[PDB]
């Protein structure tokens, strides 16, 4: 269980990747 | 092993708090 | 002050730079020649002082004895000499050639010497500089085959300058060493054990160099060619660029484990010879004091002095089992089939081997900035660096820098052709 | 012709990457090195780094935590020899020789060197300069120094450099005590390229932050951002320029933005440039300095200069390292 | 939750233990030979064949070993003295006892 | 030392070899005498 | 005799471990010479696999042996030895050697993972062959004792520094706690034992090489000086053996 | 597992032809954004 | 606290007789001493050998003794093991074996004593050092 919980907050680590480079918020020029 | 389990809650609550906090000011966001 | 880049069209000028320092290359051929048969002592270790190129000398076997320093002392100073004069009749050229005048307004003169972007050109100059290597690397071989010798640290007794007798000319051997893998001992070009191999393996070079050397001559790029590769001249530099890179890489692993090429006995001994070398040297001393090797137990259970190799021979046990694969004349009449053979070892073992191991293993590689030999605690007494280390070193660090330049120069080359210039 | 409508896809924008040529063999490759590397971390076996047989298990499940450890470097016995899984019999074997490192590192500095490919070769099809392939370098020498250069110059992979957190300072520990490095320029500067950088990304952010264009848009209760259609940029930097030189002296100050820039690529970039050098020094034994000692001829009275102390530490450290490893009186690599 | 034949037994660390017969005294059968430098000329050879006769059961037997040389023996005598006898003691022995002692250095 | 006869030049020879390196030097004094363009 | 495979050749696939064939000629003629004289001996010595008999369900077993997988590659095997062989009062050959190999390989047992290294050895051997010197092939018989020392040296420092000769003598990380449950790794112990062989010779021939057969050992485990009990061990494989005096 | 090693090699050769057979492509060569020379 | 006659005031030889050396030879020991010995003798240690150091206290117990001049002297030309059995000039320097330790071709008389002084004047200035290394173990 010390394990699970250093690999839980490893899975969000990179579910936060996927997240955060596919799904951001658009830098346009439309100003 | 033998490990102290108040980390659990502590390390969770670290996870948690903090986390939530941003949830729910992004929220309000949009 | 990109200075050395406004030069870049002007070849009349490049002429006057690029043989101004091929006059330095020279110099410095002369200068440190004679500095050294200057500080130089006789039959002191070569390299218990500080020298690089006389060992070079010796290493053609140019003036040497079974392992002996030199007998000989002169042959020296010819190489001090000429190169250090060689630096002036090509001062005066560099000098002229970048002072008196450009070129490529000289009609006879540009149907001997053209320009950049001239595929056919360019190819053919190439050419010509391909049949002089072809020329110079021969002459190694001449050196060797029919001229005063070569220095052999081979079979038998000392080695001494020998010379080579139908060098190992087959077809197929010479580039199986280009075909082998590159790790664990087996270096392609660095597993060279036999001298012969060497010399047949440059025969066949200068047949190439030259062969080439004409093929461009006559012939110009083809299509495929001419597609990949750009044409500007700052891009022929990263070719030529990289190419010096990766052998410098090449050389400096080249440079620690030795081939005959490199006799240790003038270079010193490899980092791997100390270590075995260590190990050789102890097996004596308790078998001096009736210790039985072969039921030596160490902390680990693994025999302080005999273990094994993953595909199971005897080696020297300790952390030195990672060079089992070492192979030099003192080492080596103990082994034999299945690995080293207990039974040379404590009955057929010689006096001159356990100096060897003495000295190479007191003389280890290991060495600081302040010249401190041994390890990195020992007391300032002793001075020593082996030239490997110094070669290695040095050596490493212009092969890493230039590769730098690889890419500096050939992401340059891309703005010319459409880029930023 | 399909070979044609490939070599486009490759080429121009995904809308997600850019992966050319040299993407085509840095994404596999890289893919490889990190499942396994995961997974090594999460269970891998014990692994005995020196030969011995003694193994060391620096896993998530052998009883580890983040810090404790990770992928431990091959056997000192396969130590440089290339130990590839068909070589092998079964991955019980393989599993504690060390194998998950050679194949992790072998494959991500091929993928890592290619990484820095990319770099460049976005570079030619966007008309850019090629530079940010240079910066890479840096980083991208040192790692193949450390993983590479080193177990090539020593013998070995074991001991090139543990890929847990907890390693890496073995690693610096044992490393400085056997070819005393603190004490070598390249390693100074290293802390100079460093601490450097440290002192200048503070620098410069800092004064372009305190010269911003105080009249945009900006009040007390919001603060919205630029974008390149914004001609005068951020900041007002006479007030920048104004204020760096009157804290020192006029040259102090930097008069345009490309020596401030470049500066900032500069100090970095060719600190570490020799760093990585440092290592690949002593990676052949050619040690930092060692002023061991300073005398009193009067009767030979050994002095202890500061730097004695540091052999002194730097020498229990000798004393301890790979314990029960050495048969022999002298390590000799 | 322990009693003392098994505690006892345990606690009991060979080497140790031998710090009383020992330490005052070279023990012929088994400490590495270079604890015979700290005497006159008793080294090189001596010690060559102290180490391999053994074990003995007592110090005067050394004396018997054969091919010895005259002046051999008178020299033992002398240092005779010096040594002593006790069990052998597995550890120290099957592991090159000569040798294997960290090399001062 | 084994030069024999010219024993007389250790010194020139000695403070010889370093001069490629001052070639360098030279070459930024030739930029101060010309304003460094 | 002479033909030369060079050290080499052998390094490639790995043959040393691998002892020397007898492949045809079944002549289990050897002399009763030895009445006559006396012979010497040089012997290889290599295995085919090992077995941990490891269970612990105790009252109900009768045999628990698994097999092993290697980790401890190519290792094994190397076994050079020298001995002796005599002729008892009663007929029978005896033997005696003196480099004494030994090996440390290491296997995994596929139950628990639980890697298993043991030390092989063959030290301070003894042999024995049944009745007479009129036959050899025929009737193969060599039988004895090993003796077998401790994986670990009185040298061996463990994780915290802590053994026989060297080493500390506690748990510093802990310097208030409890002595006794700790006792058992804070002290190590050394232990030597049983050892058992047994020999079965398959092929004699010419006059040259002499014995080449069916190996058969069985030792015990590494404790580790104070850890978990030994876990019993067998052993089987095959061998060379030359002999020749005059 | 001999298996094993085959199998990798053709992967690893493959993507090396693609690598090679990628550059001294005569279809994409070296084409850029600011100037196309064919 | 600088260096003395006493200090360099050297047994010579078994009886009792005495030399008082000169600071130009001191001197001249280091640098020998350096030269074809501190690479295999560093700071007074056997590396080949460890378990036999130079320090004055075991060189006494040798045979034939050696805590003095004469007997290194004797020791240089030709060696001696620590019970004078074996004829050991086919492994150590011995000017009798200059055709394999050229570093000794050269040598002297004047160069052995001074060599010689060295050693013996040491360990009155290094004290614990000299022996096992201290200050350097
Ligand atoms: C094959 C050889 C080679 C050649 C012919 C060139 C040629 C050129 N380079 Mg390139 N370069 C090379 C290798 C080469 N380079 C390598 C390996 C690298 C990687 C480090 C570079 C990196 C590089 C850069 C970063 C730049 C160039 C530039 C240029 C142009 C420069 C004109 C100039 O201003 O020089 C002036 C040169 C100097 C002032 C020399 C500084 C040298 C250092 C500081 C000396 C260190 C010595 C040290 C004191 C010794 C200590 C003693 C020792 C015993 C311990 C010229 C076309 C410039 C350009 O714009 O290109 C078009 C440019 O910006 N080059
Ligand atoms: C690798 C060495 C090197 C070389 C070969 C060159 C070469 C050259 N440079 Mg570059 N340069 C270098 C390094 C180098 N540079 C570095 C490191 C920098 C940065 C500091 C520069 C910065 C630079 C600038 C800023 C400029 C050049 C220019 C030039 C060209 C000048 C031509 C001339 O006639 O000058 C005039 C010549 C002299 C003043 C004479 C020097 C005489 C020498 C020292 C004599 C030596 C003695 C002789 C061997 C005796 C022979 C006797 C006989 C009997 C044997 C020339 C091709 C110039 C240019 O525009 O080129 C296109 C220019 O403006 N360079
Ligand atoms: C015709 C073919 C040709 C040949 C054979 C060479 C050969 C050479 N070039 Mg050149 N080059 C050529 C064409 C050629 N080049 C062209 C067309 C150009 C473009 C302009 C260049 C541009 C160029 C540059 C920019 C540089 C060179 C350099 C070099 C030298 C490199 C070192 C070497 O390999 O030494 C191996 C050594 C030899 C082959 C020895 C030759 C000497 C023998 C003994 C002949 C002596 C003959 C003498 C003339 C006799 C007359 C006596 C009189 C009393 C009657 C080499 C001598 C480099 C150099 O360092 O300059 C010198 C250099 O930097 N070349
Ligand atoms: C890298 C290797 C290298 C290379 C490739 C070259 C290449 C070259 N060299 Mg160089 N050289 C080198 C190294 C090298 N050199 C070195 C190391 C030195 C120093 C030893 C020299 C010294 C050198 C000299 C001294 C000369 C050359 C010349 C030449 C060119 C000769 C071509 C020819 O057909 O001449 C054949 C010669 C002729 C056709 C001469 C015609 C004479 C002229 C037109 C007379 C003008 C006078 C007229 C009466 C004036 C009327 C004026 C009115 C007011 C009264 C050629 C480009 C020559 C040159 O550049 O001159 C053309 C030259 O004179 N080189
Ligand atoms: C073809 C490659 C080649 C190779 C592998 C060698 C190798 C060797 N040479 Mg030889 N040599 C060569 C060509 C070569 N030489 C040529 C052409 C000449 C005439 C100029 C000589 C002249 C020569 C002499 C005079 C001596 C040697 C010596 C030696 C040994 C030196 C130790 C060393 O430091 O090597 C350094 C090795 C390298 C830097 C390897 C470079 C590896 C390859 C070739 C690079 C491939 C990349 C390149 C960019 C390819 C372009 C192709 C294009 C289609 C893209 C070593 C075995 C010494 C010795 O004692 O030997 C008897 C010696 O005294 N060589
Ligand atoms: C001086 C070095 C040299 C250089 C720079 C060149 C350069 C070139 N050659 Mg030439 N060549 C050389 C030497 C050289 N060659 C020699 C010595 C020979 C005789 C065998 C040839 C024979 C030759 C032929 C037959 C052809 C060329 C062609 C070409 C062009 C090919 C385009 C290309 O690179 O495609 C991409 C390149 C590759 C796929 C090859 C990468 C090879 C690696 C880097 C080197 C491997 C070297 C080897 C293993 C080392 C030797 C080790 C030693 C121990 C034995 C290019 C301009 C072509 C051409 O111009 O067409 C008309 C062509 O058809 N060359
Ligand atoms: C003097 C001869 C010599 C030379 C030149 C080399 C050279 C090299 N060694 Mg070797 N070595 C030698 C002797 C030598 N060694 C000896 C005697 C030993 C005995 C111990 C070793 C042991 C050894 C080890 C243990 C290792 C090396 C490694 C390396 C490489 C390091 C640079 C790199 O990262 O490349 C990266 C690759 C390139 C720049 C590719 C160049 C080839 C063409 C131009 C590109 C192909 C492109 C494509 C993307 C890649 C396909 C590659 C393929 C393997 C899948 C370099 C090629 C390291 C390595 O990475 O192994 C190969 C390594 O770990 N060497
Ligand atoms: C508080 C005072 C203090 C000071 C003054 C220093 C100073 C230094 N330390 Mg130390 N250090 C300190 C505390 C301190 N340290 C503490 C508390 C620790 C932790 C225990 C350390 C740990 C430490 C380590 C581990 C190391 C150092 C090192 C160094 C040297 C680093 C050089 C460097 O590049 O720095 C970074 C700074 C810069 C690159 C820039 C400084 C600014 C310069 C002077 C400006 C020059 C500009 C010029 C005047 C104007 C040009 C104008 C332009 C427009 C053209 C330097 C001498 C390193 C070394 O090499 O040791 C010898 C090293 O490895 N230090
Ligand atoms: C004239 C001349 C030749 C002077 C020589 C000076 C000299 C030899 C000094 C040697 C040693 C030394 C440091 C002595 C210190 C004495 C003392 C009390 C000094 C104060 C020193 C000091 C604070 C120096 C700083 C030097 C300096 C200006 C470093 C560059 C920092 C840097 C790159 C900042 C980033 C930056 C700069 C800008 O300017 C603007 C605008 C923006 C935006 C920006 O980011
Ligand atoms: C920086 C620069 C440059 C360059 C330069 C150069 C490149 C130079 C070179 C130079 C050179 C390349 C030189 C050479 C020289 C030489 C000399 C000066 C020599 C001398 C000699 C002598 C004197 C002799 C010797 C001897 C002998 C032989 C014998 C014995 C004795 C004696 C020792 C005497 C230029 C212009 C581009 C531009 C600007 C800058
Ligand atoms: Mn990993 O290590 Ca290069 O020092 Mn000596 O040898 Mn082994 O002991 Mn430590
Ligand atoms: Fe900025």
């Amino acid at each position: 269980m010390e394990t699970i919980t250093y690999v839980f907050i490893f899975a969000c680590i990179i579910a936060l990747f996927f997240f955060a480079i596919f799904f951001r918020e658009p830098p346009r020029i439309t100003k | 092993m033998e490990v102290n389990q108040l980390g659990l809650i502590a390390t969770a609550l670290f996870v948690l708090v903090p986390s939530v906090f941003l949830i729910i000011l992004y929220v309000q966001t949009e | 002050w990109a200075g050395n880049a406004r030069l870049i069209n002007l070849s009349g000028k490049l002429l006057g730079a690029h043989v101004a320092h091929a006059g330095l290359i020279v110099f410095w051929a002369g200068a440190m020649t004679l500095f050294e048969l200057a500080h130089f002592i006789p039959e002191k270790p070569m390299y218990e002082q500080g020298l690089i190129l006389i060992p070079h000398i010796a290493t053609l076997g140019w003036g040497v004895g079974p392992g002996g320093e030199v007998v000989d002392t002169f042959p020296f100073f010819v190489v001090g000499v000429v190169h250090l004069i060689s630096s002036a009749v090509l001062g005066f050229g560099g000098v002229y050639h970048a002072i008196r005048g450009p070129e490529t307004l000289e009609e006879y003169s540009s149907f001997f010497g053209y320009d950049w972007k001239d595929k056919n050109k360019m190819t053919t100059i190439l050419g010509f500089h391909l049949i002089v290597l072809g020329i110079g690397a021969l002459l190694l071989v001449a050196k060797a085959m029919f001229f005063g010798g070569l220095y052999d640290t081979w079979a038998p007794g000392g080695g001494d300058v020998r010379v080579i007798t139908n060098p190992t000319l087959d077809p197929r051997v010479i580039f199986g060493y280009l075909l082998k893998s590159p790790f664990g001992g087996e270096g392609w070009i660095v597993s060279v054990n036999n001298l012969e191999d060497v010399v047949g393996g440059h025969i066949w070079i200068g047949l190439i160099c030259i062969a080439g050397g004409i093929w461009h001559i006559l012939t110009t790029p083809f299509g495929w060619a001419r597609r990949a590769f750009i044409w500007s001249g700052e891009a022929y530099l990263s070719y030529s660029l990289g190419a010096l890179s990766m052998m410098g890489f090449i050389a400096t692993c080249f440079v620690w484990f030795n081939n005959t090429v490199y006799p240790s006995e003038f270079y010193g001994p490899t980092g791997p010879e100390a270590s075995q070398a260590q190990a050789m040297t102890f097996l004596i001393r308790d078998q001096k004091l009736g210790a039985n090797v072969g039921s030596a137990q160490g902390p680990t259970g693994l025999g302080k002095y005999l273990m094994r190799s993953p595909t199971g021979e005897i080696i020297f046990g300790g952390e030195t089992m990672r060079f089992w694969d070492f192979r030099g004349p003192w080492l080596e009449p103990l082994r034999g089939p299945n690995g080293l053979d207990l039974n040379k070892i404590k009955n057929d073992i010689q006096p001159w081997q356990e100096r060897r191991a003495a000295e190479y293993m007191t003389h280890a590689p290991l060495g600081s900035l302040n010249s401190v030999g041994g390890v990195a605690t020992e007391i300032n007494s002793v001075n020593f660096v082996s030239p490997r280390s110094w070669l290695a070193t040095s050596h490493f660090v212009l092969a890493f820098f230039f590769l730098v330049g690889h890419l500096w120069h050939a992401g340059r080359a891309r703005a010319a052709a459409a880029g930023f210039e | 012709n399909l070979w044609e409508r490939f070599c486009n896809w490759v080429t121009s924008t995904d809308n997600r990457l850019y992966v050319g040529w040299f993407g085509v063999i840095m994404i596999p490759t890289l893919l490889a090195a990190t499942i396994c590397f995961v997974i090594a971390f999460i269970a891998a076996p014990p692994v005995d780094i020196d030969g011995i047989r003694e193994p060391v298990s620096g896993s998530l499940l052998y009883g580890n935590n983040i810090i404790t450890g990770a992928v431990v470097p091959s056997s000192n016995a396969i130590g440089l020899h290339f130990y590839p899984i068909w070589e092998a019999a079964s991955l019980d074997e393989w599993l504690y020789n060390g194998g998950p490192y050679q194949l992790i590192i072998f494959h991500f500095l091929l993928g890592a060197s290619c990484y820095m490919g990319r770099q460049w070769e976005l570079s030619y099809r966007l008309g850019m300069r090629p530079w940010i392939c240079v910066a890479y370098s840096a980083p991208l020498a040192s790692a193949f120094a450390v993983f590479l250069i080193y177990p090539i110059g020593q013998g070995s992979f074991s001991d090139g450099m543990p890929l847990g957190i907890s390693g890496t300072f073995n690693f610096m520990i044992v490393f400085q005590a056997e070819h005393n490095i603190l004490m070598h320029p390249f390693h100074q500067l290293g802390v100079a390229g460093v601490f450097g950088g440290a002192l200048f990304c503070a620098m410069h952010g800092s004064l372009v932050t305190s010269s911003l264009i105080r009249e945009t848009t900006e009040t007390e209760s919001a603060n919205y951002g630029y974008k390149f259609g914004q001609e005068e940029e951020t900041y007002n930097i006479v007030a920048a320029h104004g204020y760096f030189g009157r804290l020192i002296f006029q040259y102090a100050s930097f008069n345009n933005s490309r020596s401030l820039h470049f500066f900032l690529a500069a100090w970095p970039v060719v600190g570490v440039w020799f760093t990585a050098l440092g290592i690949s020094t002593m990676a052949f034994n050619l040690n930092g300095f060692n002023f061991n000692h300073s005398v009193i001829d009067a009767k030979g009275n050994v002095i202890n200069t500061w730097a004695d102390i540091i052999n002194r530490a730097n020498l229990g450290m000798e004393v301890m390292h790979e314990r029960n490893a050495h048969n022999f009186p002298l390590d000799l690599a | 939750a322990a009693t003392a034949s098994t505690e006892e037994e345990l606690v009991n660390v060979v080497d140790e233990k031998l710090g009383t017969a020992y330490g005052e005294k070279i023990d012929l059968n088994n400490t590495n030979i270079a604890a015979f430098i700290q005497y006159r000329g008793l080294y090189p050879t001596l010690a060559k064949l102290i180490v391999k006769n053994a074990p003995y059961e007592s110090v005067e037997d050394v004396l018997n070993i054969p091919g010895l040389t005259e002046r051999q023996k008178q020299i033992l005598r002398e240092n005779l003295e010096h040594f002593t006898v006790t069990e052998v003691e597995t550890a120290l022995v099957e592991g090159g006892d000569r040798y294997n002692n960290g090399l001062y250095k | 030392k084994l030069p024999e006869a010219y024993a007389i030049f250790d010194p020139l020879v000695d403070v010889l070899p370093v001069i490629p390196v001052l070639f360098l030097a030279l070459a930024f004094v030739w930029q101060a005498a010309v304003g460094f363009r | 005799a002479k033909q030369t495979l060079t050290y080499d050749d052998i390094v490639g696939t790995g043959l040393a471990n691998k002892c020397p064939t007898l492949d045809d000629t079944a002549r289990g003629a050897y002399p009763i010479d030895s009445s006559q004289t006396y012979r010497i001996a040089r012997l290889c010595l290599q295995p085919t696999t090992f077995l941990v008999k490891e269970e612990p369900k105790n009252k109900r077993q009768e045999a628990e042996f698994v097999p092993t997988k290697l980790v401890t590659r190519e290792t094994t095997s190397l076994d050079q030895i020298q001995g002796e062989l005599k002729v008892n009062s009663d007929g029978s050959l005896t033997f005696v050697e003196e480099d004494g190999i030994d090996f440390q390989p290491v296997t995994v047992q596929m139950a628990g993972g639980e890697r298993i290294p043991l030390l092989f050895t063959v030290k301070n051997l003894v042999a024995s062959t049944q009745p007479n010197v009129t036959s050899i092939t025929t009737s193969t018989d060599f039988k004895g004792e090993f003796n077998v020392p401790s994986y670990r040296t009185a040298n061996f420092l463990d994780p915290k520094g802590r053994g026989l000769a060297s080493g500390y003598d506690s748990a510093i990380a802990l310097p208030q706690a409890k002595e006794e449950e700790l006792a058992r790794a804070n002290v190590k112990r050394f232990s030597l034992t049983k050892g058992q062989i047994s020999l079965n010779v398959a092929k004699v021939d010419g006059r040259t090489g002499e014995i080449a057969g069916t190996f058969e050992s069985e030792q015990l485990s590494d404790d580790d000086m104070g850890a978990h009990e030994p876990h019993e061990v067998k052993i089987q494989g095959v061998f060379y053996a030359s002999i020749e005096p005059a | 597992m001999e298996t094993l090693k085959i199998t990798v090699y053709i992967v690893v050769t493959f993507f090396v032809l693609l690598f090679v057979f990628g550059f001294l492509s005569g279809d994409p060569a070296r084409n850029p954004k600011r100037k196309d020379l064919e | 606290a600088e260096l003395t006659p006493e200090v360099l005031t050297v047994p010579l030889n078994s009886e009792g007789k005495t030399i008082t050396l000169t600071e130009k030879q001191y001197l001249e020991g280091k640098r020998l001493f350096q030269y074809a010995c501190a690479s295999c003798h560093v700071g007074g240690i056997t590396k080949t050998n460890p378990s036999l150091d130079l320090r004055t206290e075991t060189l006494a117990l040798a045979t034939p003794p050696r805590d003095n001049i004469e007997g290194l002297v004797d020791y240089m030309k030709n060696p001696t093991t620590y019970d004078g059995e074996q004829e050991i000039a086919e492994v150590h320097p011995s000017l009798r074996s200059a055709d394999i330790f050229p570093k000794m071709r050269n040598l002297t008389e004047k160069d052995l004593v001074a060599i010689a002084g060295h050693i013996l004047v040491e360990p009155k200035i290094l004290g614990d050092k000299w022996g096992g290394g201290k200050v350097y173990y």
